[PDB]
């Protein structure tokens, strides 16, 4: 069969940068009888159904801007946007249909930011939470641009890395940064035997990790 | 023009036996084939198969050979899909796509809005709202961030708003992710430390799938 | 220009018009009486001898089943036809020997017994192995199964309606050959009347003379296929050391092929709207091979009198 592999899968384009997406397929998906080179690029803006952009890897569907141009042959294909405008944030898939229908991994787009200054904040479990028979310590990180970020929980100098739940924001349009939330869930009769519950955040904006200790 | 109408959201038990329909009224229904594409949340599209409504001939993916079963109805101009074998891992978003088919399906020029299918043990429950408040010896600062964590609500439709807070400005709502069968979501907003004691902030939660709109005001420790 | 089906459409009654059923029954009657009149000039001794030594039958099968589909596939690849056109020409190439080949061999007046034995054995071998060969030759075209769409009822009914008049003619000549004149004269008059009826009725049944909208190179390949079949049969028989009387019939049997099964398979696979002029393509192919055969008849009659 054919497995379709998209190279970048993540990049940031601000105002007019090229994109030069590429997916190399597996074998020659070029029909010799009809010089058509079966391939298609779909754009799926978040919360919407995918939309056709390019068909036969070179011809653009009526209704797309002139910015989206598709070029390639054989197994190497490329899609360029040129002047990336604001609403071009989506995921592109480059499906093939030469032998059997298969979609690509997908390429996501963001907007570049000058730098990130993540803000740390830790919270103890709620007063009525303990009465419910469980507890959960929560710390959420705000306003950091790069997606690669790590959070871990240190207790009395000992790491557990268990029962930790992570959630990410979706890059709100107000500013191209996005947040993160971390929750540690634990039942009753074991919360007060350790105390501590120190939070450490490691990010590329500073070599020294940001650590937040907790007492009582 | 042409538009493909899907059925609607489906919530079924892990006992399976669910069916999805895709009605298309913009063209001659027997000239094009109807595909079906499954998209898990944040895992990319995945082909399932298609049906040729003229001769009722179907082709399936190797993985989806056992489960999918595609039928078409010329009179009602709709194409169906039955799974009949569901697990907790099956819940995803299903689209129907129309392609021209001479000897090989060409490309998916038109898509449906999608059917969000959920597989779970059901037993919808009301949420419990736990306020968030710092003050355990912390020096705080120029601004303080607050939040309202919720626990144990099954249905997806829930929103958190800060009418007494900063409203839509400088507020972050983390999406909910499933765990232990009943999942949780969090919301966070920031307020200057000078204006927080002076003007209290209360967070209101709305759960349309239930009759619960409990409100409470967080208190500093 | 995107991908959209042709504007060609057909009347809703076309499926079950009384006129279409009348055309079908009149064609069946015509074929029955053609085969009766053409088996009235046969004998079982020579057909037994021909089946005993299958040299001509074997070369006919090889020329119709091993080389004809291959050259149809090569023509489809070289001429750069679409999927539908390539499948249509391939199915036309893989089809068995048509019944018109018997009449055409009678026009060439050569070895009718050998012609009938090869055409019946070729229809049988078509039923036997058209699916597998059409399957191996349809890689990259029609990802669907395509094995269950070729007619099998049609093939056996055609074989029966060809064998019955031939058997009647054989038995009648062997037992009591005394009503040859009256029966054959009545057959000729009824066949002329039936041909007139078919020609008049098809003019209003078919209609829509938009067949010229077919792309020119498809006409070119539908022209080359019967001629290459004729030439292939003639050359294969001649360079295989067979006599002149027994080689024209083999050549013109390999050249002439059935095309109604191509219509059935194309109409089962695709709607009349997805198929453009290829719906009337087999009718064009048949009349073109008829014209080519008439040209060969003229050449033969210009060589005979000189």
């Amino acid at each position: 069969d054919i497995v379709m592999t998209q190279s970048p899968s993540s990049l940031a384009v601000s105002a007019g940068e090229k994109v030069t997406m590429s997916c190399k397929s597996s074998q020659s998906l070029f029909n010799s009888r009809t010089r058509r080179n079966y391939l298609a690029w779909y754009q799926q803006k978040p919360g919407q159904s995918p939309k056709l952009l390019i068909y036969w890897a070179s011809t653009r569907e009526s209704g797309v801007p002139d910015r989206f141009t598709g070029s390639g042959s054989g197994t190497d294909f490329t899609l360029t946007i040129s002047s990336v405008q604001a609403e071009d944030l989506a995921v592109y898939y480059c499906k093939q249909s030469y032998y059997l229908l298969t979609f690509g991994a997908g390429t996501k787009l963001e907007l570049k930011r000058a730098d990130a200054a993540p803000t740390v904040s830790i919270f103890p479990p709620s007063s009525e939470q303990l009465t419910s028979g469980g507890a959960s310590v929560v710390c959420f990180l705000n306003n950091f641009y790069p997606k690669d970020i790590n959070v871990k929980w240190k207790i009395d100098g000992s790491e557990r890395q268990n029962g930790v739940l992570n959630s990410w924001t979706d890059q709100d349009s107000k500013d191209s940064t996005y947040s993160m939330s971390s929750t540690l869930t634990l039942t009753k009769d074991e919360y007060e035997r350790h105390n501590s519950y120190t939070c450490e955040a490691t990010h590329k904006t500073s070599t020294s990790p940001i650590v937040k200790s907790f007492n009582r | 023009e042409v538009q493909l109408q899907q059925s609607g959201p489906e919530l079924v038990k892990p006992g399976a036996s669910v069916k999805m329909s895709c009605k298309a009224s913009g063209y001659t229904f027997t000239s094009y084939i109807i595909h079906w594409v499954k998209q898990k949340p944040g895992q990319g599209l995945e082909w399932i198969g298609y049906i040729n409504p003229y001769n009722d001939g179907t082709k399936y993916n190797e993985k989806f050979k056992g489960k999918g079963t595609l039928t078409s109805d010329k009179s009602s101009s709709t194409a169906y899909m039955e799974l009949s074998s569901l697990t907790s891992e099956d819940s995803a978003v299903y689209y129907c796509a129309r392609s021209y088919y001479d000897g090989i399906p060409h490309y998916f020029d038109y898509w449906g809005q999608g059917t969000t299918l959920t597989v779970s043990s059901a037993k919808t429950t009301p949420p419990s709202v736990y306020p968030l408040a710092p003050g355990c010896g912390d020096t705080t600062g120029s601004s303080v961030t607050l939040g309202c964590l919720v626990k144990g609500y099954f249905p997806e439709s829930v929103t958190v708003t800060w009418n007494s807070g900063s409203l839509s400005s400088s507020v972050h709502t983390f999406p909910a992710l499933l765990q232990s069968g009943l999942y949780t979501m969090s919301s966070s907003v920031t307020v200057p430390s000078s204006t927080w004691p002076s003007q209290t902030v209360t967070c209101s939660v709305a759960h349309p799938a239930s009759s619960t709109t409990v409100d409470k005001k967080l208190e500093p420790s | 220009n995107a991908s959209a089906p042709f504007n060609f459409t057909l009347p809703p009654n076309f499926g079950k018009r009384p006129t279409d059923l009348a055309l079908s029954v009149i064609l069946v009657f015509m074929l029955f009486f053609i085969m009766l009149s053409l088996g009235c000039t046969m004998e079982f001794s020579k057909i037994k001898a021909h089946l005993w030594k299958p040299k001509g039958l074997a070369i006919a099968l090889v020329a119709q089943y091993g080389i004809m589909p291959l050259t149809a596939f090569v023509l489809g690849k070289v001429f750069r036809l679409k999927n539908i056109e390539a499948l249509a020409i391939l199915v036309c190439g893989c089809s068995p020997g048509g019944n018109l080949s018997n009449v055409f061999s009678l026009a060439m007046k050569g070895d009718m017994n050998l012609s009938i034995v090869m055409t019946t054995c070729s229809t049988f071998c078509a039923l036997g192995m058209m699916p597998l060969l059409l399957y191996i030759y349809s890689r990259g075209i029609y990802d669907g199964d395509l094995k269950d769409k070729v007619p099998y009822k049609g093939i056996v009914i055609s074989l029966v309606l060809v064998l019955i008049p031939c058997t009647i003619g054989i038995v009648l000549k062997s037992k009591r050959p005394q009503y040859m004149r009256y029966v054959i004269k009545g057959g000729m008059i009824i066949i002329l009347l039936c041909s007139v009826a078919v020609t008049v009725l098809s003019a209003i049944n078919v209609g829509k003379s938009i067949m010229f909208a077919m792309t020119p190179l498809l006409i070119a390949t539908s022209s080359l296929m019967p001629f290459i079949g004729f030439l292939l049969g003639y050359v294969l028989s001649a360079l295989f050391c067979l006599n002149g009387r027994c080689r024209r019939t083999v050549s013109m049997e390999t050249g002439c092929q059935n095309v109604q099964l191509c219509s059935t398979i194309l109409n089962v696979a695709f709607p009349p709207e997805v198929i453009g002029p290829l719906f009337f393509f087999p009718l064009l192919y048949m009349i073109f091979q008829l014209g080519e055969g008439l040209l060969l008849i003229a050449i033969f009659w210009c060589y005979e009198k000189f």
